[PDB]
């Protein structure tokens, strides 16, 4: 779910903060220098190995907690280095190396929960902003119908995925109108009326079975 | 007097034996295991393999 | 019985769902005193529910 | 050097947090009552017990929360109970019942030791429950001020009627309302001809806020 | 964090499992069928009632099993019924009614916190519906991909068209169509002269996917 | 049933798992150290105690779950430390201290791998796997026609039963070609060849009745 960067003099997320490996979160590694601050990106927390370097660790906190770094900044420290951790660090939270899995889970939901979007996916031109319930395809918005917008994303987030209309029936109609699924074909028209040839091929047809979504290249 | 029944003062144990004889045959041999054709679940509850 | 069968006035129905009443047992179990305290509750609603309690 | 006020019925601070006696902070205890928040004097932080009961502990963390000014609120839960511990408690710091002495020291010395954003053409003043849309006067009812507030900060976010209902109202929540329709129709009227394009209302997606331009 | 589903006719989680009340993990209940797969949505765990009825729970776990990709599937028995608990149910854990709160929570965290494998010289991508063999480009459309995947997934399992209609097709079954023949010939031709011997025909019964080598 | 090496610096397994003596599992015991990693050998499953040392218990379960250790690993923990244990320790199953003996047997069977062989028919040295459709003899593939195999499997699955030609026609040559019994002998003649005399004892013939199969000693 959430992306983390681990600033460290070590090579793996296991010795620095082991309970991130006890989590299904994704943690990348980096050296403990300022250029690794250019490696954060669209992450949600950045965790400095300050378990040995307390002065240089707090310096990396001060460069991380500067003016416009909206990713909430973290350090991992020993228990005899927590006495150095104060308001002059500029940290958001603190995490011991002995911290549990669900403990780091709740601390991450307190420090996270820069407003990283949840359901904002971008399939090339197809920029499906489900936070706004709008999909941009080649810039101009898609003024599909209410249930047309749903179908497009269900084909999009299942890129390359072929299904029979019955399976599509469960993800568009659900438990309603089981027979006479033809309108999906008409609804493909309602999709292509607002897509055009630039991406009219992005919805691949599958004769006798259904359709499919094509990944642009 | 029903005391005698609840007390089982007049009550009898009845042993009995059913003899089961599996023989040699051209069909084969009647292998006594819990390999039952078409058997439910509650009927095997107090049976050993 | 869930209160939904009472079919009282929509205000009464919603004005009883607001405070957490979900069954007629909990409603009639709330003594008559327990029922007038409801913030913004009309008396005619209380009369209809009282007759429902007594009769229904 | 910190006065920590425990709202716990254990009658002793020891099973609530064991290692706190290893630190020379003072601990003043009382049962888990809101009235014992009037028992707070020069207390620097406050710990609530929620080790077996997450609900009343979270609500007491909530009871403290949003009151102001405020003294930061802490709680102690279990490790299998950290699922409910979130930002919705109004926490500033959460403690486990197995956090060390220097750990509690660091969390305390961190937590106990600006204006609004301008501007989407709808200023939010928290005093009279009212806003300002390209003009000083903007009358907002008890729920017609937070409805605009809810769509203000979540600008661009899609919220359904029920999704709006439980945060805009208490909520109860009643049904067959159109109160959103009654409000947004009204909230699209007192906003004048301009800024009628501040709320996105597409059919059956709910009521999203559309920020400019 | 999770929703738990109980396929039970007890209509209540606490007679089935007392500890499930003390955990805030919320449970929905459905009657003991496989069809209650339509009942579950975003629930990360589903449990099968097998406390009073053992072989019914074994059959329902058999129907609820590892197909894709897979959801955590659990089943609960008594102590003397622990002998029939085997791997052939389709499980990742076993639970009892004597299982505690922290025990249930930790086993759930074990199953949720593995990867499909598809190698025959033949890249298989269960979600991607992509195929490769002796080269990146091996165009596999839907009907032949799952088809071939079933064969490669069941390498050597002699398959007959009757067996494919209920798996590769839905199906009606629109069986006895010979469309497998043209489908397999495409699979034979498209896969090229090399790896064309993996999908070999065994007469009078159909085909089997010879393993490599 | 399982040779089990317990990882405890305590000498006995009964303070560790009190129910473990109640089963015939042979519990070798070795100190809670890394050097016991060399003493794995033919241990069925390894028992790592993390009732008390959860950090070094995590270390030892990581040690027994390294790149080439297929021996399944059990973390044996307390009830207030089960929530510290998850799939990060390289695990498939764990055991509490109050785990019952039938519960120990069940979870040990489940952590080892029950796993019954498919339609694997076995008649003496001739073992048939109808799945792959091989009536291999002593491991080498055997080459029958479509009918001989089904002829053979029927007798293989009904060894000892004295079948008749008329009888066998039905279930081998279906409902068709209803005459011509001697198709059996011409096929039997090939069967008795491609079986080899070394195991024609399986194939029995009684005059005036037909053919059968016999289980060898």
């Amino acid at each position: 779910m959430l992306e983390l960067l681990l600033l460290t003099s070590e090579l793996y997320p296991d010795p620095v903060l082991p309970a991130l490996s006890l989590l299904p979160h994704t943690v990348r590694t980096a050296p403990a220098e300022a250029s690794s601050l250019l490696e954060a990106g669209n992450a949600d927390a950045v965790l400095v190995d300050a378990r040995n370097d307390l002065s240089s660790g707090r310096g990396l906190c001060r460069l991380l907690s500067s003016t416009g770094r909206s990713i909430p900044v973290l350090a991992v420290v020993s228990e005899g280095g927590l006495v150095a951790v104060s308001a002059d660090w500029g940290l958001d939270e603190i995490l011991l190396l002995s911290t549990g899995p669900a403990e780091i889970d709740a601390r991450l939901r307190l420090v996270v929960g820069d407003q990283e979007s949840l359901g904002k996916v971008s399939l090339g031109e197809l920029v499906i902003d489900e936070g706004t319930y709008t999909a941009r395809l080649r810039g101009r918005p898609l003024d599909l119908t209410y249930k047309e917008f749903e179908l497009l994303k269900y084909l999009a987030q299942h890129a390359g995925r072929v299904f029979t209309r019955a399976q599509l029936l469960h993800e568009v109609w659900g438990y309603d109108f089981f027979g006479g699924t033809r309108t999906v074909d008409v609804h493909v028209r309602r999709l292509r009326a607002k897509l055009g040839p630039e991406h009219e091929a992005l919805i691949g047809t599958v004769r006798n079975v259904g359709y499919k979504a094509v990944r642009p290249a | 007097s029903n005391r005698l029944v609840e007390e089982d003062v007049l009550t009898s144990i009845h042993i009995e034996e059913h003899e089961i004889d599996a023989r040699d045959t051209k069909l084969g041999a009647e292998e006594i295991t819990r390999d039952i054709p078409n058997i439910s679940d509650e009927v095997l509850a107090d049976l050993d393999e | 019985l869930p209160i939904d069968d009472l079919d009282l006035t929509v205000r009464s129905y919603n004005c009883l769902k607001r405070e957490g009443v979900h069954t007629v047992g909990e409603l009639v179990a709330r003594t008559e005193s327990d029922l007038l305290d409801i913030r913004n509750f009309g008396q005619k609603s209380i009369d209809e529910v009282k007759i429902k309690l007594h009769q229904l």
